[PDB]
Formats: C-alpha cells, sequence, structure tokens
C-alpha cells in the first residue's frame, strides 16, 4: 500500500498566524490651571 | 500749696467748692470728686493708635462699610481724635509765660 499524502485535524497548525498580538497602557494624569489666582484679603496696600 | 506741680498755672486757684446739708442715705457725710486734668490724654493716645492699628488695615471695616458708612468718616474721627489729644498736649504743662512770636525791633543804625 501507499497513503500518498495525508494530515493531522484541527489544532495547533491552524493557528500559526494569530498570536494574538498586544497592546499599550497610558496614565491617567493631568495638572490644573493656576494662572488667575490671587489672595481675595487684601490691605497692606493700603499703607498707601 | 502741697500739690502745686499738679495743677495748670494759667488758670489760678483750680477749685470750685460746693456745699449740701443732706448727707447719702446711709453715710454719716460724703464728697463728690469731679476733677478735670491734663492726665486724660492718655485715653485718646491709647484709643487712636489701636484705631490706626485697626482703619491702617481696614480690620473689622467691612461689617460697618457693610452698613452703609464709608471710609472718609473712619479718617475724620481719627483725624478728630488725633487733633483733640492734640489740644490736650498743647496744654499740657502749658506756659504761665508767654506762647510765641519771640522777635524784635533793633538798634539805630548810622547813614
Amino acid at each position: 500500500p501507499d497513503l500518498k499524502n495525508v494530515k493531522s485535524k484541527i489544532g495547533s497548525t491552524e493557528n500559526l498566524k494569530h498570536q494574538p498580538g498586544g497592546g499599550k497602557v497610558q496614565i491617567i494624569n493631568k495638572k490644573l490651571d493656576l494662572s488667575n489666582v490671587q489672595s481675595k484679603c487684601g490691605s497692606k496696600d493700603n499703607i498707601k | 500749696n502741697k500739690n502745686s506741680s499738679y495743677f495748670v498755672e494759667w488758670i489760678p486757684n483750680n477749685v470750685k467748692t460746693a456745699v449740701c446739708d443732706i448727707p447719702p442715705r446711709g453715710l454719716k457725710m460724703s464728697a463728690t470728686f469731679i476733677g478735670n486734668s491734663t492726665a486724660i490724654q492718655e485715653l485718646f493716645k491709647r484709643i487712636s493708635e489701636q484705631f490706626t492699628a485697626m482703619f491702617r488695615r481696614k480690620a473689622f471695616l467691612h461689617w460697618y462699610t457693610g452698613e452703609g458708612m464709608d471710609e472718609m468718616e473712619f479718617t475724620e474721627a481719627e483725624s478728630n481724635m488725633n487733633d483733640l489729644v492734640s489740644e490736650y498736649q498743647q496744654y499740657q504743662d502749658a506756659t504761665a509765660d508767654e506762647q510765641g512770636e519771640f522777635e524784635e525791633e533793633g538798634e539805630e543804625d548810622e547813614a
């Protein structure tokens, strides 16, 4: 006898393209703007 | 006589006497003093520095402006108390000797 060609069915041989692929993460951080800010009591200029 | 240093010298004989027949209930005899001294300078001296301590820094002042007063008025109350303490200190120990304008006419000069 002869079998010519035969192969397995179905598993890890059909998976070899798809890893799958991974990704990327990031924070999750900010600031605030302070540029407007002055004190809200204010007598010391009255020295004038 | 024993306290000449405690009277102002250009008001003479610094006493108002007066005598009632009738004592206070529960005292066999009493006297009332009403003395007018320069010494009261002390009251207005302390209060007007404490007042400049406040209005110089507008401290406590929002509560009163907040009822319709203005900063001119604090200035005028102060202006007057400072003027007043300066009047009592003008007369604190003011001379019976003449005050000011000490200038004169000279000598006749060859021509």
